[PDB]
């Protein structure tokens, strides 16, 4: 009385590595990260005529 | 099979987690270089990350917008330890203007911060809450914090978090303007932490005059006592237990509504080496310690009111025969009296691991330890205080002016005070009884 | 940089406790019990 | 043949498994390495009563091992006498619920006790022909309480003819272990009187009041607890396994114990229990072990026995013992307290006599029984239920996880009528 | 028929403890892997300096 | 008996093909003077009898600055000596000139060193075609060879790694002209092609190899990187191999939208790698991290169509199969409606060895993606903006007229960037 899927829920061993870490994935590639290297390195200077 | 994120924003969390990771690090035995020396297994998961051989990756990301303070540890002896890019810094300083930090720079910043955490998570298998420290008393550690709870809450879903914040001493003062900040931070707060605690620093300052005799300590030895506390009370995830308690079973047994969850912990006990020596520390007297006034860590009197839940850890090698005796002990007592509603307010657990001393500091080592974790009535003080001083200066519109200048609307003052009184009506309420 | 320096210092004991609280501590009587069914000496070859 | 499985939840089972089985194995002596050395020839003669058999010659104890949290197992997996149970066999969550009765019975539980199921049917319906269930948890405990009395409600769907088994222990008001205990409490009572055919309740603090009044002992421990349970309990089923002068299956006792439908309540003693030195002093005689067993200060339970009239009794001697009688001394210790037994029912003690005791004791008995003494206990975790479900607090957990206000309202209307219908024999007389 | 059916508790037993040592192999030469690799590019941290 | 050639035109292809060739020749084991130090190289390589190995190549060029330094640097040994067709004059971003007036005298010669290499090998199985759009004698002849190209042999396939402007970043006044211009003749002719705007490459090497100031030299060893990866699986055995016939049978869901973007991962350099695991889930999140996208193109502005990714690496594909799990459960990207499940995927055996004296450092795993998005419509139509301001009063249209181009060849252009705007939003709708 057990359907396949669902079944892997069981914990046998420390081996869920692969398909149980993304349990709580923080969602997925959503959040933005371009052009955030402000922090690391200074700006090239910008000035006026 | 678990594991926790770690998170600090501002110098106050960083001080404290500079000072915490070396109780961490000691404990297991990972030399300071990061790599394992020499030559019991996945008791170091609970904390630390395997990238397969050598090193290991602090689960933490330090977050500042002023870079002094990181750039010490990042040329310090610790500098190996924690990931080359994980200490993401700021550029100009929260000069404690609160509404600067959540809506002008602390936007461009939120950022990373997400970033970070999220790769992070991705490692962990099955993750059971945050640890969140920040300095509510000050500009940039309360607004970089709160913006990061508002995401961090509508990301993850019904996880749960911790928080062991920092509140402004009541008579004793760090700045001028700190009484609104407190208040601030508190809404946008209250509506999205599950359980935080109350240990205002003044307490500590007593604390060791009194018992710890030194007459001259700086903010590193406080550093080094709230460490303790944090490895008292997440000490059973990660080893052998007679009775284990999880970080997923605190609010279940801590929180009596949705409303009221901010409660004060005390700790002991806090002997040195030299003059242990002279007392059997039977576990009798040491839990009695516990519920002494002057030993609270948060500076008010808990005899001021009745108890709703108390939840106290022990760790040592403690037979559990007397948890039953001192218990039995605690209810006859005459002077602490517990409210109506609750009929037992004890929830007992013990971890066989003793706490590690650390040479050259304060603490001792010695075979037993209690940590307790309570929410109780008194909490109302600190409030009743934070708002008279809040209610005065605004007044005459005081220092109000530079918060209108980084766009904070006027009436956002408003509707801080009544949260407070809100829930300072709330408070009175559930003490009443049937 | 003064504060925090190396002064790096570094299981049988945990698992002592932990057979010693699984101990029964009590023991029994010291038995002199042997088995031998009720019903079975009663009857015996008769020569 | 009629042969029992054992199925363990929460870890209060589990960790009570780990010391039965250790107690079992030593009797018919499964060498923990799982191989046979026994001395006599008697020992053999039933052991698939408790076992079963594979290539080897090892044998593979039948204990379903059930928990939501991955703590408790693994520790006991690997301890002494760890290695017997097949890991094949069962299974556990990773989450927990946290002694919240509510998670551990709609949420998590649902999702994992289908494939536990399919664990239990397997194993149980391979025998030749299954006689009942004894299962082992704690009603205070959150995750132990909640999945593990589903799977008794399922359990039952199944095999309407098996009988089945329950030893419980309720928090006593003077030690408690979690706040939330009366929620969870209140909740499992109304859900294992309508099933459970027979619950056994011991009662955390009598534990504590035999060790430091009897046994003399200075300083006890979690490890001596387990123990009396193990004495008793594997006490029991003996008589199921030996031949003896009358021998009594699982169903017997109640038949005998049990007069209506609904009262399935009793309360157990073991004895002799002495110190260290009264050892050599006390003497192994028959009037010592009746008088003692009726002791109070005897009884695992919380309930002084004297507080009512005992409705039945029933007793299983072990070791050879003569036979004019402990019942004389049973009909003599009958009327002795003429005041304390029910006057309805007349011969309200039962006998029985199998001849394999236990390693150490040449003579020992368990006492089992049905008393009014019991309406106590409910009364107190009345009291204390009552206390925090008025205002409401802490109800948000409940609540908040598709639960409705509702039900806990029928947790407490069963339970008070269950209580209200257990004194009304009491004041009845014929 | 005893004597057949005692006849694996040596086979067994053996084997179990013979795949035990693939258990025991393979992590013990895995970490050599690694190490060689991990060591490798400090060369390169050098080489790189 | 699987080979392929290559065909450069303009000082960036140039380059790229350059330092692609440095890592193709370090990888399959030969040495610069081209004398070897089981038959592998004939992917790529072609033996001469008795001697070193010949590379399979043919350049183009009009300005004779570029190509001068290779018969005078490390590699003078390594190309045939009259397959280095180096002309006179150069363009000078005028596309005019380069399709019309200069390069139709030389298209001659190209098409003869075309035949010439063909006729050795008897496995093609097809081309790859490298330039930059933006530049005058770039674009010109990559329009009149591919149409050549196609006209004298059939449906064989073609690859090509074109390179238009970055949406701020440039480095001409006329690429917007030439670019739109070499739209036209490319849609019609270039079956599957990868944008790899030049201004995310910078943020791609300045946050996560750590360099200040990354030059050319720099952002060109990449490129060869994703080649080299794309191709190991035709020259190398795997578990699951791909051959480049199986490409744009799986990643060109109609004729017209063809264009799909990579992007490359881990690239990490090596002063910070070892502190991380690179494990086989977490490194193909990366892949499809927004920040790492090679392309100037927001993927969550749009859906997916269906990527085709290669692995590379020792990966063990019980772990990849469970990788695309977690991606799937993702509510952030979103594939298209009427796409069943868009994952081909390839794994290979050898790890990337790493050049001499370069950044990026060897992992034990590597995987590259080609991935062809909705939202890659947001390069064109901005392109479309900048044409427009231009055209409204054509500013510089006065130097296309006398090279022979008539006034009306600008305007259908136009109408051929509209049609794939709007093929790109009904392919969007969904049904
Ligand atoms: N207990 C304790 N509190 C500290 C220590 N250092 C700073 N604080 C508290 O931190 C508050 C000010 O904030 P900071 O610690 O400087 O850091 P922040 O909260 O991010 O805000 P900034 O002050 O702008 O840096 C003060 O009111 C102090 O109460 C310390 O060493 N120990
Ligand atoms: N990837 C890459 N592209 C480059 C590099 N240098 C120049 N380019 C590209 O080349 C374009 C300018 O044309 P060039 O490549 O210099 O010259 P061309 O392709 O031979 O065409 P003409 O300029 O008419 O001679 C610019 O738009 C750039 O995109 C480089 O170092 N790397
Ligand atoms: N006899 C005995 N009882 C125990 C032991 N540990 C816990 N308990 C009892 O179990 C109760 C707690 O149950 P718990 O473990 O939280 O249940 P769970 O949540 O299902 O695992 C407490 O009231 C204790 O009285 C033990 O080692 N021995
Ligand atoms: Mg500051
Ligand atoms: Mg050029």
């Amino acid at each position: 009385t057990a359907d396949r899927n669902k079944q892997a829920k069981v914990f046998q061993n420390k081996e869920l590595a692969k398909t149980n870490f993304a349990g709580k994935s923080s969602p997925g590639p959503a959040y933005d990260v371009r052009d955030t290297d402000y922090f690391t390195y200074q700006k090239a200077p910008k000035w006026k005529i | 099979m678990r594991e926790v994120i770690s998170i600090h924003v501002g110098q106050g969390g960083i001080q404290v987690g500079n000072a915490c990771w070396e109780l961490f690090c000691l404990e297991h035995g990972i030399q300071p270089d990061g790599q394992m020396p020499s030559d019991g297994d996945d008791a170091f998961n609970t904390f630390f990350s395997e990238t397969g051989a050598g090193k290991h990756v602090p689960r933490a990301v330090f977050l500042d917008l002023e870079p002094t303070v990181i750039d010490e540890v990042r040329t310090g002896t610790y500098r190996q330890l924690f990931h080359p890019e994980q200490l993401i810094s700021g550029k100009e300083d929260a000069a404690n203007n609160f509404a600067r930090g959540h809506y002008t720079i602390g936007k461009e910043i939120v950022d990373l911060c997400l970033d970070r955490i999220r790769k992070l998570a991705d490692n962990c298998t099955g993750l059971q809450g945050f640890l969140v420290f920040n300095s509510v008393g000050g500009g940039t550690g309360s607004g970089l914090g709160s913006l990061l709870l508002e995401r961090l809450s509508v990301d993850y879903g019904k996880k749960s978090k911790l928080g062991f914040t920092i509140y402004p001493s009541p008579q004793v003062s760090t700045a001028v303007v700190e009484p609104y900040n407190s208040i601030l931070s508190t809404h946008s707060l209250l509506e999205h932490t599950d359980v935080a605690v109350m240990l205002d620093n003044e307490a500590i300052y007593d604390i060791c005059r009194r018992n710890l005799d030194i007459e001259r300590p700086t903010y590193t030895n406080l550093n080094r006592l709230i460490a303790q506390v944090i490895s008292s009370l997440t000490a059973s995830l990660r080893f052998d237990g007679a009775l284990n308690v999880d970080i997923t079973e605190f609010q279940t047994n801590l929180v009596p509504y949705p409303r009221i969850h901010f409660m004060l912990s005390s700790y002991a006990p806090i002997i040195s080496a030299e003059k242990a020596y002279h007392e059997q520390l039977s576990v009798a007297e040491i839990t009695n310690s516990a519920f002494e006034p002057a030993n609270m860590m948060a500076k008010c009197d808990p005899r001021h009111g009745k108890y709703m839940a108390c939840s106290m850890m022990y760790r040592g090698d403690v037979v559990p025969k007397d948890v039953n005796a001192s218990i039995a002990t605690i209810k006859t007592k005459r002077t602490i009296q517990f409210v109506d509603w609750c009929p037992t307010g004890f929830k007992v657990g013990i971890n066989y691991q003793p706490p590690t001393v650390v040479p050259g500091g304060d603490l001792a080592k010695v075979m037993r330890a209690v940590c307790m974790i309570s929410n109780s009535t008194a909490i109302a003080e600190v409030f009743s205080r934070l708002d008279h001083k809040f209610d005065l200066m605004y007044a005459k519109r005081a220092f109000v002016h530079w918060y209108v200048g980084e766009g904070m609307e006027e009436g956002e003052f408003s509707e801080a005070r009544e949260d407070l009184a809100a829930l300072e009506k709330d408070y009175e309420e559930v003490g009443i009884e049937t | 940089a003064k504060t925090y320096q190396g002064k790096q210092m570094f299981p049988e004991k945990i698992k002592a406790l932990s057979k010693d609280l699984r101990a029964e501590h009590f023991k029994l009587g010291n038995d002199p019990q042997s088995y031998t069914s009720e019903a079975a000496a009663k009857f015996k070859e008769f020569d | 043949m009629r042969e029992i499985v054992h199925i363990q939840g929460g870890q209060c089972g589990n960790q009570i498994g780990a010391k039965f089985w250790e107690v079992i194995s030593d009797e018919h002596g499964i060498d923990p390495t799982g191989t046979y050395h026994g001395d006599s020839d008697l020992q053999l003669e039933r052991i698939n009563v408790y076992y079963n058999e594979a290539t080897g010659g090892r044998y593979v104890p039948r204990a379903i091992l059930m928990d939501l949290e991955p703590g408790t197992m693994d520790s006991v997996r690997a301890g002494p006498f760890g290695q017997l149970f097949r890991p094949d066999n069962f299974v556990f969550g990773q989450t927990g619920a946290g002694n919240n009765w509510a998670k551990g019975h709609y949420t998590e539980g649902a999702e994992l006790i289908d494939s536990v199921l399919d664990v239990v049917r397997k194993e149980a319906e391979g025998c030749d022909c299954l006689q009942g269930f004894q299962i082992t948890h704690s009603l205070g405990g959150g995750t132990g309480s909640g999945m593990g009395t589903l799977l008794i409600s399922k359990v039952r769907e199944e095999y309407p003819d098996r009988i089945m088994e329950t030893f419980s222990v309720v928090p006593s008001p003077k030690v408690s272990d979690t706040v939330v205990e009366p929620y969870n409490a209140t909740l499992s009572v109304h859900q294992l009187v309508e099933n459970a055919d027979e619950c056994m309740v011991i009662d955390n603090e009598a534990l504590y009041d035999i060790c430091f009044r009897t046994l003399k002992l200075t300083t006890p421990t979690y490890g001596d607890l387990n123990h009396l349970v193990s004495a008793a309990m594997s006490g029991v089923t003996c008589c199921l396994r030996f031949p003896g002068q009358l021998n009594s299956d699982l169903r017997k006792l109640a038949v005998n114990l049990i007069p209506f439908p609904r009262l399935h309540f009793f309360m157990i003693g073991f004895a002799p229990l002495t110190s260290r030195g009264s050892q050599q002093y006390r003497a192994l005689t028959v009037p010592e072990l009746t008088q003692q067993m009726f002791d109070a200060k005897n009884m695992m339970c919380a309930a002084d026995p004297r507080h009512g009239r005992y409705l039945t009794a029933s007793a299983l001697f072990r070791g050879r013992m003569s036979t004019k009688e402990v019942d004389e001394q049973m009909l003599n210790v009958q009327n002795k307290n003429s005041s304390y037994f029910v006057e309805w029912i007349p011969n309200n003690i039962k006998s029985s006599i199998c001849d394999i005791p236990p390693k150490g004791l040449k003579m020992a008995v368990t006492f089992v029984g049905n008393s009014t003494a019991i309406q106590e206990m409910f009364k107190r975790v009345a009291e204390q239920f009552t206390a925090m479900f008025r205002r409401k607090a802490f109800l948000h957990w409940y609540t908040g996880e598709g639960m409705d206000e509702m039900e806990f309202t029928e947790a407490e209307s069963n339970m008070n009528d269950l209580v209200s219908e257990y004194q009304q024999y009491q004041d009845a007389t014929a | 028929e005893k004597e057949q059916k005692e006849l694996e508790k040596d086979i067994l037993t053996k084997a179990v403890a013979a795949y035990e040592q693939e258990v025991e192999r393979k992590k013990k030469e895995l970490y050599l892997t690694n190490k060689q690799h991990q060591s490798s590019l400090i060369g390169q941290m050098h080489d790189k300096d």
